[PDB]
């Protein structure tokens, strides 16, 4: 995520770590960033690491947590979450799968969904006490989201998280294998090449499955063959077949 | 669960036609069983005649019907749906008889009836008919046929079958009869059917409580057995 | 309610509440009275006023030299049914030069009104009708309802505030059979006045009358014509 | 009873789906037409020709008569549908009627077609509005506007689309009650608005002119830029 | 979801009801179709749920023409409808052109039919997927037609229960140079590999297209390949 | 709303399945009658350790169950 | 009970057509007066911008040389109803050569209006006044989406119908000259409806029995303007 | 509620619970009974009076099917009128086509199909009525058939419909209709109707009788009870 | 509900269902028509991926309407098949009337009007098919046209639809070539765009289906490319990327 990580360092870290420029520039600091990509592409990981380096506090609420079963509850949750963030010094607010409460609602109950997304937009728009307060949003497959939050005065930037490529697969396999007992004769590059279009999370999966193959055999070490049969379990996309593979949604 | 069963032309997430199985319930119609057996030169159907009240005329409450001098039909289902289905059977039999010059084969007639039931199954215009019909016939020098025809639009020929209140018991009893090697006479076939009905139902079976239709190669006329014949068979199996 | 959107849907009560709602729509219309004698059959309608400078709406229609109607319902449905009776009487006179018997006309009305009551997406005809006629078999007063039911009544009243008029007609039914035209028409006018509130009474504005007899073509008397019938009739004391 | 439909009314009584059609018109680009002393001129904006998108093909201006001309602002599919219908109607009227077409009749035709299409269940209204300019007003110019409600009105000068709020006021500011002498002056006036609406880029002014006796006339971008330069000289006077 | 109606798109542009039709497919009886070098073999399962059902009285492999064979994985009645339609369409092609209809043309016509059942608001598509084996101008053809109205070219494929097992099996154990007998052997092998329960003359039925003619193997031949072989 | 909410339920289950923090030894156990359904996100290798198939008892097994209970 | 006219309320009323009456209410106001001298109609244009041709909005029309009309409501299909009225007069007169009674013209328009649940759409959400003269009497008539229709002496429909109707009722009597009726109606329109009279938003059309020509008021308002 | 909303979908426990609602509507109506004597068929019906407003002998519920076919109904009255119309149409069709009078089995089965087919289609509803048809064929026998809202047609020696199905059947079961003839059958029918709630709670009603018998010529007529009112006297003697 | 039926707009006036149709298009196998002169081409790599798929037509993405007219597919399969057949009948109608080859824009209109007429009626589903046309006619000769589900049509010298459509059109705009950009350069640019848009390294010949129109003898010829030329073109682009590396 080096390109993505650099963009998010800029937009988040610079106002928090070096506000003076934005004072000298006079411009108000940017408020937040939306993160979009296929599920499992390190979005929460990136937000968590950014919060850790920036030394400010991490507060999380998934969009699905906002809904609730009663009217006037999402608004209360959002407002008191902003109160918590403000009370918690410099802080980044993280909201996973925000699309769950931001989507096509003009179809038409649904009332509280709007009364929640509008309330969140009101909290961020009024730049309420935004002295070192930032928000981070995460979405799977941006398209389902709506522009009401992306409108220029509102949240400012978007970052794309495409599925990891060969080099990214190399990193992620290395990082999640760093703790596992690996053996000479391993060829991890063949493994990364053999896993086209991974989402990153399933590479944590392939490491997990190679280790499970070691464990169920009571072996505390992993080899090339273990990972190679692991990847077979990690395919799981062979369950496509005739249905819609080349017809309809070809 | 709710939603894929409110209308007929809807596939479930697993692809299940809910309304087809749902119409399959009305086939129960507690009171009839329609056991049909094929023997070396005969085809026999017997249905259970559950009359709730005495004042009804016994002839009107019959459930066996004919569409050909050599074809017999029996019914298990909602009585009105029953009579509509057999009337469509008359319609098709008459049209085939006019068009081809000779009466419809039983396999083709089951095919036509199942075809119409499938037609109402595939299209939401009309409810599928909640009834199951069974046909007995003869085909030239080749054999007697027993055919079951269902609202799903499915149909098949059998050594024997029974769509009735004691479904699995009757079917397993007939399998047990056929999974042991034996011959098949007219009286032996009727005996197998009557023993099935009596054993699965466990009732003492006075004559008026059942109705028997039959066809036989030596006398290919479709006949409804008179009370005397059915009581003779009852005492034959009783002793 | 779950089972009250269309007449095609039965209720667990063994009822069709939409037909009853059509009955209530009929009850929304103003009261009308019908009564017959051995000499004449008369119907009278309470013409609802709209303002002091607008015509009081017509509620008695003429379709045949021996047949008349008084309506209580949505005016469109009643008047197009009136066109339907126009068609049938005209084609009957075409076919065999016969003034169409009232009973068979009313039966045809019921049969045609029955069709919407058993089909989806088509409103049953939300009007109640009183039909007056004289024919080769007798004098005739019928009532028809959106349930397609049709009845023969020696006296009848349909519409809002009708209960008092129906009771008055029940009392004077013992009279009407041998009553003369003048007696019958004045009793019908009083039957209508029974419906009204205390401050509302018979006047040329609110009253319309239609008469059929063994010696006169069914005629509707309105405005000036109503004046001689009301004059000489007893006023209302408190 | 909320809107949720085309043929139902909210308790207020207004058809909100017609409102949705007029907003669908509102999301379209600018379109401002006028009539002059003798001539009628038009210039469309927002070409936004993106490289391989050769601007000619989309045909922002269509002339469908021996002499009449307009496209439709909104969604262009219904625009081309009404284009085909206008072709058929104008040619058929010219063939069948003792005298050729007039602008009033064809505008009434478009309005009636839109109304008739709207007035039914399961039939989407044309969410398109248009400005029609024609010559045979007894040899005089006149301009009409058509609205998805199936409505037709007459204008001396009208604007619809993204500039409807702005350009109309512009017209209310400066449409001279003096009949426009030197109809090229009217062309300069309308080009001013047609440019100023879209950022006065000078690239999307795509323009047609008809002197109420002529056939279709078109203005190339350089010749339109001539009027643009004259308008710039007029605007530079404030010094 | 967007499944109670067929004539409306989902926000992701997915016709959901037809994928429910495809889910109805592969829930039915297993079937496998393979193109050999010379012939085309379609095998299907015909176990009777009880000894009551007469295995010699019903068939699932059907000759649409003397050079076309059809096999299916779905509920029977819809397959009967489409068999009737395909037979009439082939006969009408014969009447129009005075030529026996080639495999591809009949396949695209049946696909167009299955298409015309994919619209409107008061009907449903057929819940059946079809293998068409044919001979045309000396060339053998195998085609698959599916409820969406589309069709695919296969040298080998399978559907029904355990169909993914069939895809894997024909991926491993297949080459286009197969002789006819080895092709039928592969067909019964994949049928068993997808199958659960015993297999004999009464349990399986197969149909072979050869350029001279197509024919449905008798139960005895289905046993000869089925038993004492493999 | 029922459909959206059930989808949010399964997604929230997914986030909790991946979310529980290390050194906590909880085990999520899953029961199902069919398992030809079930979205391929529980079968993902990073969440599924073993898939154990519980058939209707056959001979031998039925004998064992009868003996044990009786 | 919201999908259409084919559903009845617990009180019987159809919850579709009352909305059509309220659709009358959203339209421009319209007035009509019946006098023994002549029958007159008035209408407000609501000219959105004077850059429009004020005559373009056909809120005042002539069905025929003896009969004129005004309407209030959605307007769009009101023109269709005027078309039906004109075809009715054309056909009936060309066939029978007897003049169409304005009562009969309104009856034919009503017969058209009864085509939303009575055969095999939606009610025409607009109301109309007709003013006509005939060999038996000069009359004015009123029409509403339900298809019912009534003879009236002084009628008002559209927006602000109630107040204009009250004033019109108070000024009316049975022996007025058409000049006094016109002046009273115009001053009422000025006080309650919009503003002082001008040629680009008000319209008047009047008809007399012996006059089959110029059933309109046009390019002569100046005398009123100085002498209203 | 479930899936019992129209008569084209099998509701849970496949019985539709719709045509059963039509039967519930049938139960609301007053009783009609029908007997077959040794050589004839008789029908006896009670009908409510609207009020003293009502004209005597109006909206009566006996109906003529054919010159020799008689009708008795219960349930929705107007649906019964429409059923009488279509039954007359069917009888006329057979009369015109075959050239001789229709056997009542065929006509009854065709009307049963009409009712049944009306039960299916989604745009329509099952009939809210059930009815008996009676006739005599001098060539071979007498005939009676009863039909429910579902379309089920059966024959009876004695049958009853209305608000007193089973009670009326208990009343009928102990008659000697096995050999008894119609002339006292009318008296027995009138007294049986008066036995089951003549005017106990419902104030007043009208009693109508229909007859088809060889002694009646085998045609359909309304029994002249004006003759000495013997059945009326017997039914009012039923007091105790 | 608004988006449940095709006849309902948004309160903003938009139509959701056609938008859903273009989102559906977003799935389709990547296919483009390239910018070229004195010739045209419409490359369409087949998204079908299984070694046991037989591709017996050698063409499932390009359909020849006439020897001077060809069209592609990007969307629903059965809808596309019936629509291409209908293209053939409409072209047959025009030819059988006039005995003259149809102009490109006229056929494009006729189809798009038919599609719009299907969409705007109720009880019917909009066609989820976007498609491209290459053709030569008397009025304008070489032409490439775009069409969407709503019945819209446009003229494009080079365009692409399917997966990564935005990326393909954007890079076509980045390395835009004009004028001397004849047919062979268009084949090279199509190779470049197919290599960039697809994830496959060393793009395989069977994955791609290519067609081109060239005016032979004034009678015109439309070729669907075989294996050999495809292999040559892709290998040449690989070694061209190697050459681009040689500059380093
Ligand atoms: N580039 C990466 N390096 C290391 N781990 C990763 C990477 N991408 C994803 N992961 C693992 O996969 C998970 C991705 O979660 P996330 O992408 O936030 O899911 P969602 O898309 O549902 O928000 C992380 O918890 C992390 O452990």
């Amino acid at each position: 995520l080096d390109k993505q990580i650099k963009e998010i360092k800029e937009v988040i870290e610079l106002p928090v770590k070096h506000p003076e420029l934005f004072e000298a520039l006079g411009i108000a600091q940017p408020k937040g960033v939306l993160l979009y990509g296929p599920p499992g592409t390190g979005k929460t990981l990136l937000a968590r690491a950014v919060a850790h380096h920036t030394d400010c506090t991490f507060i999380r609420v998934s969009g699905s947590e906002l809904v609730q079963k009663f009217i006037g509850e999402g608004a209360r949750m959002v407002r008191e979450l902003f109160v918590m963030a403000r009370e918690h010094a410099p802080s980044i607010i993280f909201m996973d799968e925000i699309d769950s409460i931001g989507s096509s609602r003009l179809e038409g109950g649904d009332s509280e969904v709007q009364r929640t997304m509008l309330e969140l937009l009101n909290q961020l728009d009024g730049f309420e006490a935004t002295k070192n307060i930032k928000v981070i949003m995460a979405t799977n497959r941006i398209d389902i989201l709506d522009s009401a939050l992306l409108r220029p005065g509102r949240i400012d930037r978007k970052i794309e998280f495409p599925p990891p490529n060969e080099e990214a697969r190399l990193d992620i396999l290395k990082i999640h294998s760093r703790k596992m007992n690996l053996t000479r004769g391993i060829n991890l590059r063949k493994i990364a090449e053999l896993m086209p279009g991974a989402s990153g999370a399933e590479v944590k999966g392939v490491c997990t499955e190679a280790g499970m193959y070691a464990l169920r055999e009571r072996r505390v070490h992993v080899t090339q063959e273990d990972f190679e049969m692991a990847v077979a379990k990690v395919m799981q996309k062979d369950s496509e077949k005739n249905m819609s593979i080349k017809k309809l949604w070809k | 669960s709710a939603g894929f069963d409110r209308h007929i032309t809807i596939f479930s997430p697993e692809g299940r036609l809910y309304q087809v199985e749902y119409a399959f319930k009305a086939i129960n119609q507690g009171g009839l069983t329609s056991v049909a057996v094929r023997g070396k030169d005969c085809a026999v159907i017997v249905t259970q005649k559950k009359v709730p009240d005495k004042l009804l005329d016994s002839s009107t409450v019959t459930h066996l019907f004919k569409i050909t001098e050599n074809i017999g039909c029996v019914m298990t289902g909602m009585t009105a749906d029953s009579r509509s289905q057999v009337q469509r059977a008359r319609y098709e039999a008459a049209n085939w008889k006019y068009k081809y010059g000779y009466e419809i084969p039983v396999d083709m007639l089951c095919k036509r009836i199942a075809d119409i039931s499938q037609v109402y199954t595939q299209n939401a215009e009309m409810r599928p008919l909640g009834c199951c019909m069974i046909l007995i016939g003869i085909d030239e020098e080749q054999g007697p046929q027993v055919y079951k025809c269902d609202p799903a639009g499915y149909y098949c020929g059998f050594k024997a079958t029974a769509a009735g209140v004691k479904q699995t018991e009757s079917t397993s009893f007939l399998e047990k009869k056929v999974k042991k090697k034996f011959d098949w006479t007219f009286e032996q076939t009727v005996e197998t059917a009557i023993t099935c009905l009596s054993t699965v139902l466990s009732i003492d079976f006075k004559p008026s409580e059942i109705e028997v239709g039959v066809v036989t190669v030596e006398n290919p006329k479709f006949r409804i057995l008179t009370e005397a014949e059915i009581d003779a068979h009852l005492v034959a199996l009783a002793e | 309610n779950q089972y009250d959107n269309d007449v095609t849907v039965w209720s667990p009560q063994g009822r069709i509440h939409q037909i009853e709602y059509a009955m209530e729509a009929v009850k929304q219309g103003s009261a009308t009275v019908g009564l017959k004698s051995k000499t004449h059959a008369v119907l009278v309608a309470l013409k609802r006023a709209q303002s002091e400078l607008a015509a009081h709406q017509k509620k008695i229609l003429h379709v045949d030299n021996h047949i008349g109607i008084s309506i209580a319902g949505l005016t469109a449905d009643a008047r197009l049914l009136c066109n339907f009776m126009r068609q049938e009487c005209l084609d009957s006179r075409f076919v065999f030069d016969r003034p169409l018997p009232v009973s068979r006309l009313v039966s045809l009305i019921g049969s045609k009104t029955q069709i919407p009551t058993q089909r989806y997406g088509r409103r049953p005809y939300g009007v109640g009708l009183l039909i007056a006629g004289y024919d080769d078999m007798g004098p005739h007063i019928f009532q028809t309802c959106p349930s397609a039911n049709y009845f023969d009544c020696r006296a009848m009243s349909i519409g809002a505030r009708s209960q008092s008029a129906r009771t008055y007609l029940e009392r004077h039914m013992s009279e009407f059979m041998e009553c003369n035209l003048n007696e019958l028409v004045k009793h019908g006018l009083r039957a209508l006045r029974e419906t009204l509130p205390a401050e509302q009474d018979l006047t040329t504005k609110n009253v319309s009358i239609g008469i059929v007899g063994k010696d006169l073509e069914f005629t509707i008397y309105d405005d000036d014509d109503v004046s001689p019938f009301l004059e000489g009739l007893e006023e209302r004391p408190q | 009873s909320y809107d949720r439909a085309i043929t139902v009314f909210s308790p207020d009584g207004h058809l909100f789906q017609v409102e949705y059609a007029q907003e669908a018109v509102k999301k379209g680009s600018t379109a401002v037409g006028v009539r002059g002393r003798d001539i009628v001129v038009l210039g469309v904006e927002k070409k936004s020709v993106a490289k391989l998108q050769d601007e000619r093909t989309v045909r922002k201006i269509c002339a469908l008569d021996d002499n009449v001309c307009m496209a439709f602002a909104g969604l262009t599919a219904d625009a081309r549908i009404v284009i085909n219908r206008a072709r058929v109607e104008c040619q058929s009227h010219r063939l069948t009627v003792e005298d050729p077409v007039t602008v009033e009749y064809i505008t009434r035709y478009i309005a009636s077609l839109k109304q008739r299409y709207t007035q039914s269940n399961g039939r989407r209204p044309f969410g398109i509005s248009a400005l029609i300019v024609g010559f045979d007003f007894d040899g005089t110019p006149r301009l009409y506007q058509t609205d998805p409600s199936g409505t037709y009105h007459a204008w001396k000068a009208n604007a619809i689309g993204r500039g409807a709020k702005s350009v109309r006021e512009f017209l209310e500011k400066n449409y001279t009650d003096e009949a426009i002498e030197t109809d090229d002056l009217t062309i300069k006036l309308v080009i001013k608005a047609l440019l100023e609406v879209v950022q006065s880029g000078g690239k999307n002014i795509e323009l047609a002119v008809m002197r109420r006796d002529q056939s279709l006339k078109i203005l190339n971008p350089e010749e339109i830029e001539k009027y643009v330069a004259e308008i710039e000289k007029e605007k530079e006077e404030n010094e | 979801g967007y499944s109670f109606s067929l004539t409306t798109f989902s926000p992701s542009g997915k016709l959901v009801q037809i994928e429910y039709a495809l889910a109805a497919v592969a829930g039915g009886a297993p079937s496998v179709g393979i193109k050999a070098a010379n012939g085309v073999v379609l095998a299907t399962e015909k176990k009777q749920k009880s000894i009551l059902y007469d295995e010699r009285s019903v068939h699932k492999v059907e000759p649409i023409t003397k050079h076309i064979g059809l096999v299916y994985s779905g509920m029977g009645p819809d397959y009967r409808v489409l068999v009737h339609r395909a037979r009439k369409l082939a006969q009408q092609y014969y009447l129009v052109y005075q030529e026996p209809i080639p495999t591809a043309q009949l396949v695209q016509r049946v696909a167009s039919v299955m298409q015309e059942y994919t619209q409107s608001g008061g009907v449903r598509p057929f819940g059946v997927s079809l293998l068409i084996c044919g001979w045309n101008e000396g060339r053998p053809y195998l085609f698959q037609s599916d409820p969406s109205g589309a069709y695919f070219a296969w040298k080998a494929t399978a559907h029904g229960k355990n169909y993914v097992n069939g895809k894997t099996f024909l991926e491993k154990r297949y080459n286009e140079d197969l002789e006819l007998e080895d092709a039928i052997h592969t067909a019964i092998l994949t049928l068993k590999e997808s199958f659960e329960g015993q297999m004999t003359e009464d349990n399986i039925e197969v149909g072979i297209c050869n350029e001279a003619g197509f024919r449905r193997l008798t139960p005895t031949e289905v046993k000869d390949y089925l038993a004492a072989i493999a | 709303g029922a459909d959206r909410e059930v989808q949010r339920i399964l997604l929230e289950l997914l986030n909790q399945m991946d979310g529980f923090d290390q050194n906590v030894n909880v085990k999520v156990i899953m029961a199902t009658n069919r398992a030809d359904t079930l979205d391929p996100a529980l079968l993902r290798p990073g969440r599924l350790d073993r898939k154990i198939e519980f058939p209707l008892p056959d001979r031998r097994q039925k004998r064992l169950i009868f003996s044990t209970i009786t | 009970y919201d999908r259409g006219v084919n559903t009845f309320s617990p009180e019987g009323r159809l919850f579709q057509v009352e909305y059509a009456i309220e659709a009358i209410k959203l339209g421009s106001t319209a007035i009509g007066i019946q006098t023994s001298e002549g029958v007159c109609l008035a209408v407000e244009k609501r000219i959105t911008s004077p850059l429009m041709e004020p005559s373009s909005i056909e809120k005042i029309v002539e069905i025929d040389a003896h009969i004129g009309c005004a309407m209030s409501g959605l307007i769009a299909d009101a023109k269709t109803l005027i078309d039906k009225a004109r075809v009715e007069t054309q056909n009936h007169w060309f066939t029978y050569n007897e003049t169409m009674t304005v009562e009969s013209v309104t009856q034919a328009v009503s017969n058209l209006a009864l085509q939303f649940g009575e055969e095999d759409s939606r009610p025409f959400g607009v109301a109309l006044l007709f003013g006509g003269v005939d060999e038996k009497g000069p009359q004015l008539f009123h029409m509403d989406p339900s298809g019912t229709f009534v003879q009236c002496d002084a009628r008002a429909i559209g927006s602000a119908s109630e107040g204009a109707q009250s004033s019109l009722q108070e000024v009316y009597h049975k022996s007025m000259t058409l000049k006094e009726a016109i002046k009273s109606s115009l001053i009422i329109l000025k006080q309650v409806m919009e503003e002082k009279l001008n040629a680009t938003n008000i319209e008047l059309a009047t008809v007399q029995p012996g006059q089959n020509f110029h059933m309109f008021t046009k390019e002569e308002l100046e005398e009123v303007i100085k002498d209203i | 509620t479930g899936y019992d909303l129209s008569a084209s979908t099998f509701s849970p426990d496949g019985r539709v619970f719709q045509v059963e609602y039509a039967m519930k509507a049938v139960e609301n109506s007053s009783t009609a009974i029908g007997i077959r004597c040794k050589d004839g068929v008789v029908f006896g019906v009670e009908k409510l009076v609207l009020s003293k407003l009502y004209e005597e002998g109006s909206n009566k519920r006996l109906f003529n099917v054919d010159r020799h076919v008689g009708m008795a109904v219960a349930g929705l009255l107007a649906d019964a009128r429409s059923l009488a119309d279509i039954a007359r149409e069917e009888a006329s069709n057979f009369r015109s086509n075959f050239g001789y009078n229709i056997p009542l089995k065929h006509l009854a089965d065709r009307v049963a199909m009409y009712v049944h087919a009306y039960t299916l289609y989604s745009a329509v509803r099952p009939f809210g009525c059930s009815f008996m048809l009676g006739s005599y064929s001098v060539n071979d026998g007498a005939q009676l058939y009863m039909i429910d809202p579902s379309g089920v047609s059966y024959g009876y020696w004695g049958c009853a419909i209305g608000k007193a199905r089973q009670a009326a059947k208990t009343e009928i079961e102990k008659l000697q209709m096995k050999e008894m003839t119609c002339r006292d059958i009318v008296k027995e029918v009138a007294k049986i109707i008066y036995i089951v709630h003549d005017e106990v709670k419902d104030k007043a009603f009208e009693l109508e009788l229909s007859w088809v018998g060889e002694l009646t010529n085998g045609r359909h007529e309304i029994v002249p009870k004006d003759i000495r009112e013997e059945a009326e006297k017997y039914a009012k003697e039923s007091l105790k | 509900r608004y988006d449940s039926r095709t006849t309902i707009f948004s309160p903003e006036g938009r139509l959701y269902q056609v938008e859903y149709a273009m989102e559906a298009i977003g799935h389709a196998g990547t296919c483009l028509g390239i910018l070229a002169n004195d010739g045209v081409l419409l490359a369409a790599e087949r998204r079908n991926i299984h070694k046991l798929l037989d591709e017996v037509f050698f063409s499932e993405k390009i359909y020849k309407l006439n020897e001077d007219m060809a069209c592609s597919v990007a969307g629903i399969t059965s809808d596309a098949n019936v629509l291409t057949n209908e293209l053939r009948l409409i072209a047959q109608r025009y030819l059988l009337q006039y005995q003259e080859p149809i102009p490109c824009e006229q056929l494009v209109t006729a189809l798009c009007d038919i599609k719009q007429a299907y969409t705007q009626f109720g009880g019917k589903r909009p066609f989820g098919v976007s498609l491209l046309y290459i053709g030569w006619d008397k009025h304008y000769g070489f032409q490439l046209y775009q069409s969407d589900p709503s019945g819209n049509y446009g003229g494009w010298k080079a365009t692409c639809i399917g997966n990564n459509s935005a990326a393909a059109v954007s890079m076509l705009k980045q390395d835009y070539k004009e004028g001397e950009m004849t047919l062979k350069s268009a084949l090279a640019l199509a190779i470049k765009v197919l290599n960039k848009t697809m994830d496959v390294s060393k793009l395989s010949a069977e994955k791609v289906e290519i067609a081109t129109l060239t005016r032979e003898n004034g009678k015109t010829v439309i070729r669907v490319l075989k294996q050999k030329e495809v292999e040559q073109l892709i290998k040449k682009h690989e070694e061209e990327e190697a050459k681009a590396e040689r500059e380093k």
